C-alpha cells in the first residue's frame, strides 16, 4: 500500500493509517522527586536572563514562531537569547523550530549556545478529523513540527503522533515532558516561552504571558541544596 | 530516454559532466558518521568535493541524512548551491503499520535543497512524511520515486550511490554494485564515448 499516492487521492495523511500511535514505576519516582511548579513572569526580550539561578540541568525552549500563527519572534531574535550562561556546563536543551527555516537556524543556535545535537525528535501531526496552505519555498506539505535535542558536556521514540491541534492553537504536546523526563538528566528544568497551560510540578516556566508569579531564586535554590544537588530526578528522595 | 539506465562506477572518479543536466537529483551517500563501517565511506572532504554543482541548473536535490550528516549534509547542501527547503522524513513500520543513543529511531531523515528557479513543478503534491514497510538494510522506500514524479513528472533524474533495485523508468542510476554499463540516451551515449573511448573510468 502506498500511503503517499493515497494522500494524493483522498487527503488522508500517511500518518494516519500508523497503528498504536512497564515504566511506571519510574514515572512515580519522577513524580516523587519533582520540586514544586515554580513560575515566573517575564518579558524575555528585556529580561537579564542571568536573573534565573542556579544553572539548569535542562532547559525546554518554545519561541513564538510566526510560521505557528498562519509578539513573534524570529529567528534573529532567539539566535541573540544568552542561553549558554543559565545552562549548566554538562545540561540538555530541547528546541522546537517548527518545520521551515527552524530546523537550520535552530542548529546554529545549539552551535552558538555551545550544544551539539544529538536527536531530531519530530512531532507528526495526523488529519484524521479533517483529511493547507504553502510556505512560498515549500516543496511539500509540511505535517510535522521538530524539537532538537541538544547536550553540553560529558525507552522512548524520537517520534509523537498526535493530531494536529485547531488553528491558532500554538501548544506543542504534552508528551515532550514525558520524553525529557524519562532521560532523567537532573532536576533544574526551565521552560522558556512556557505558559499558564504548560506549568507542571517539576519545572520552572517563565514566559511573557504568564498571568502569575512564584519564583524566588533563593527557595528555588532550596531545592536542590545538600544532599540533593545531583539526584537525576528519577531516583528515591534522600530521608 | 525514460526506460532505466545505470552506470557501474565509483562516483569519486565519474566525469559526471558528460551526463548532462537534470531536474532532479537524489543521493544517499556512504556518510562517515564516525561509527564501523560496514561498507567503504567518502571523507567529509570527499564529499565536499564531489562535482554536485555540474548536474543540475534548475531543480531539487534530495539528501539522506543520518547521525552527524544531519549537520555535514546540511554543509554540503550549502556548499553546492542549494538551499535546504523540505526534510522529508520516513517513518519505518512492519506490515501491521506498527513503528519499528538517548532514543530509538523511528524514522529516516531526506533534506531537500533548491537552486537556481525551477518552474513547472507540481509543489505541495504530497506531504513530507512517508510511512512505509522497511525492505533490506540500507534500502529506501519506493514512495520517494513516486513522490518525486508527481512533483516533476517526465523530466530527466539522477541516482547517486544507487544500487540496482533503484534503476526506474526517467532516472540514470550510479554505483558501484550495479552490472556494467546501460545507456540509452544518445546524448549521453556520444559524450561517454568521447570522454571514455576504451570505456574504462
Ligand atoms: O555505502 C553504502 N552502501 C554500499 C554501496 O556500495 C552500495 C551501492 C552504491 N555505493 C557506491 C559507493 C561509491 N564509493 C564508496 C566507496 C568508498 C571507499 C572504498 C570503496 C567504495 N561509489 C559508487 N557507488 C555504496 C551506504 C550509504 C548510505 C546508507 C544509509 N542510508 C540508507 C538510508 C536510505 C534510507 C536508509 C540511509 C540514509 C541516511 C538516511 C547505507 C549504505
Amino acid at each position: 500500500n502506498d500511503y503517499c499516492q493515497h494522500f494524493v487521492d483522498t487527503g488522508h495523511r500517511p500518518q494516519n493509517f500508523i497503528r498504536d500511535v512497564l515504566i511506571r514505576l519510574k514515572d512515580e519516582l519522577i513524580a516523587k522527586s519533582n520540586t514544586p511548579p515554580m513560575y515566573l513572569q517575564a518579558d524575555i526580550e528585556a529580561f537579564d536572563i542571568r536573573e534565573l539561578t542556579p544553572k539548569f540541568d535542562v532547559i525546554l525552549l518554545e519561541p513564538p514562531l510566526e510560521e505557528y500563527y498562519r509578539k513573534c519572534w524570529t529567528w534573529d531574535d532567539i539566535m541573540k537569547l544568552e542561553i549558554d550562561e543559565i545552562a549548566a556546563p554538562r545540561s540538555f536543551i530541547f528546541l522546537w523550530c517548527g518545520s521551515g527555516e527552524g530546523l537550520d537556524l535552530g542548529r546554529v543556535c545549539l552551535r552558538k549556545w555551545g550544544y551539539r545535537r544529538c536527536e531530531d525528535i519530530c512531532w507528526i501531526k495526523t488529519n484524521k478529523n479533517n483529511p493547507k496552505t504553502l510556505d512560498p519555498k515549500a516543496v511539500f506539505q509540511r505535517t510535522k513540527e521538530h524539537c532538537l535535542m541538544g547536550i553540553k558536556g560529558t525507552v522512548d521514540i524520537d517520534l509523537i503522533i498526535t493530531e494536529e491541534p485547531e488553528i491558532g492553537n500554538i501548544e506543542k504536546p504534552v508528551e515532550i515532558f514525558h520524553i525529557i523526563e524519562h532521560f532523567c538528566l537532573g532536576r533544574r528544568r526551565l521552560h522558556l516561552f512556557g505558559r499558564d497551560s504548560t506549568i507542571r510540578p517539576g519545572w520552572l516556566t517563565v514566559g511573557p504571558t504568564l498571568t502569575n508569579s512564584n519564583y524566588n531564586a533563593e527557595t528555588y535554590a532550596s531545592y536542590f541544596s545538600a544532599p540533593n544537588s545531583y539526584l537525576t530526578g528519577c531516583t528515591e528522595e534522600i530521608e | 530516454l525514460f526506460p532505466p539506465q545505470w552506470i557501474c562506477c565509483d562516483i569519486r572518479y565519474l566525469d559526471v559532466s558528460i551526463l548532462g543536466k537534470f531536474a532532479v537529483v537524489m543521493a544517499d551517500p556512504p556518510w562517515d558518521i564516525h561509527m564501523e563501517l560496514p561498507y567503504g565511506t567518502l571523507t567529509d572532504d570527499e564529499m565536499r568535493r564531489l562535482n554536485i554543482p555540474v548536474l543540475q541548473d534548475d531543480g531539487f536535490l534530495f539528501l539522506w541524512v543520518t547521525g552527524r550528516a544531519m549537520e555535514l549534509g546540511r554543509e554540503c547542501l550549502n556548499l553546492w548551491g542549494y538551499e535546504r527547503v523540505d526534510e522529508i522524513i520516513w517513518v519505518k513500520t512492519n506490515q501491521l503499520q506498527r513503528i519499528i543513543h538517548w532514543l530509538n529511531h523511528g524514522k529516516e531523515h531526506c533534506l531537500v535543497g533548491v537552486k537556481g528557479n525551477p518552474q513547472g513543478f507540481n509543489q505541495g503534491l504530497d506531504c513530507d512524511v512517508i510511512v512505509a514497510e522497511v525492505r533490506s538494510t540500507s534500502h529506501k522506500p519506493d514512495e520517494i520515486y513516486g513522490m518525486i514524479e508527481r512533483l516533476s513528472p517526465g523530466t530527466r533524474k539522477i541516482e547517486l550511490f544507487g544500487r540496482p533495485h533503484n534503476v526506474q523508468p526517467n532516472w540514470i542510476t550510479l554505483g558501484n554494485q550495479l552490472d556494467g554499463i546501460h545507456l540509452l540516451d544518445p546524448d549521453v551515449v556520444a559524450r561517454f564515448k568521447q570522454r571514455y573511448p576504451d570505456g574504462i573510468i
